[PDB]
């Protein structure tokens, strides 16, 4: 199936720390990987899935040195955007930046990324050309020119479509799963007049999962109940949803689990 | 803009009276990233609480992961309270093994 | 391996 790379970095100013702090953290097919963090006692990419150690020394002191650069380089980012909006001193700010690849089933590069936020909103990115930037606010403008004057997305574009997809190649083959989820219906006696049941389904992986319940052929939003996926803490994932049905018409609802792992939807009704 | 964070409480596995469990807080959709999150047992601070590193999603907003080992009784009441700079008051959200 | 930011913004 399809592959991604991705790399999200922090750059973080409070009002009392004396610099910002800079995080990276490096994913590969949306699990983490490798993590810079300029807080730790001797800062350093490090590896964090096993399967990375199999890079030796100097693959993690290049990488290490480049992120003191990048440090650098948020510190000055950040002390330009104070000056473009106007911001006075005193305030908490937040550089954020998303960049990677996706590569199709066959492991060619589909779309490059390269974006940037300001205080949590979209700042500036890189259009899918590889070539031009968007920007929306009038102070992203005077860094869209810069960039535009230097020619800098000419190195990003060769980064994404180079040694983006060839690293992800490297480390495709050194860590070369799904799990699917356990779905059951718990009954919860609630008022006179009906019941909640409650579709659970648990110990999956990826995240990415669907619940309904259907009165006997309607998926209803009828203030149907769930909670934003969660993970369990071991690797994998967990959601439920939940409905009302008046008593003794129980087995009129069912709950379908979708996910990705499954050879089919799960349907599922109530049991004692 | 300040984002207030989004709490659950839950158990690792399906809570059982009596029997070892880990407990999760989850804290979802803050910003800036910094936060202070606790757990307790019956107003209590737990004393070993891990915290996972702090990531963000597509979305741009933080989330964190914070567990503690428990073991579930009928009576004892467990909690999650997060201070956030979006929040003038603390925010609690109490366990609830149906959920 | 991360993306080399150049210019600052």
């Amino acid at each position: 199936g399809p592959h991604s790379m991705r790399y999200f970095e922090t750059a973080v100013s409070r009002p009392g720390l004396e610099e910002p702090r800079y995080i990276s953290v490096g994913y590969v097919d949306n699990k983490e990987f490798v993590r810079f963090d300029s807080d730790a006692e001797n800062p350093r990419y490090e590896p964090r899935a096993p399967w990375m150690e199999q890079e030796g020394p100097e693959y993690w002191e290049r990488e290490t040195q480049k992120a003191k650069g990048q440090e650098q380089w948020f510190r000055v980012s950040l002390r330009n955007l104070l000056g473009y909006y106007n911001q006075s001193a005193g305030g908490s700010h937040t550089l954020q930046q998303m960049s990677g690849c996706d590569l199709g089933s066959d492991w060619r590069l589909l779309r490059g990324y390269l974006q940037f936020a300001y205080e949590g909103r979209d700042y500036i990115a890189l259009n899918e050309d590889l070539k031009t930037w968007t920007a929306a606010d009038m102070a992203a403008q005077i860094t869209r020119r810069k960039w535009e004057q230097s020619g800098a997305a000419e190195h990003y574009k060769a980064y994404l479509e180079g040694e983006c997809v060839e690293w992800l190649h490297r480390y495709l083959k050194n860590g070369n799963r799904t799990d699917s989820p356990k779905a059951h219906v718990t009954h919860h006696p609630r008022s006179k007049g009906e019941v909640t049941l409650r579709c659970w389904a648990l110990g999956f992986y990826p995240a990415d999962i669907t619940l309904t319940w259907q009165l006997n052929g309607e998926e209803l939003t009828q203030d149907m109940e769930l909670v934003e996926t969660r993970p369990a803490g071991d690797g994998t994932f967990q959601k439920w949803a939940s409905v009302v049905v008046p008593l003794g018409k129980e087995q009129n609802y069912t709950c379908r689990v979708y996910h990705e792992g499954l050879p089919e939807p799960l349907t599922l009704r109530w049991e004692p | 803009i300040q984002k207030t964070p989004q709490i659950q409480v839950y158990s690792r596995h399906p809570p059982e009276n009596g029997k070892p469990n880990i407990l999760n807080c989850y804290v979802t959709q803050f910003h800036p990233p910094h936060i202070e999150i606790q757990m307790l047992k019956n107003g209590k601070k737990i004393p070993k609480v891990e915290m996972s590193d702090m990531s963000f999603s597509k979305d741009w907003s933080f989330y964190i992961l914070a567990h503690t080992e428990f073991t579930p009784t009928e009576t004892d009441t467990y909690a999650c309270r997060v201070k956030h700079d979006s929040m003038a008051e603390p925010k609690t959200v109490y366990w609830d093994r149906d959920m | 391996m991360a993306l080399r930011m150049t210019a600052v913004m």
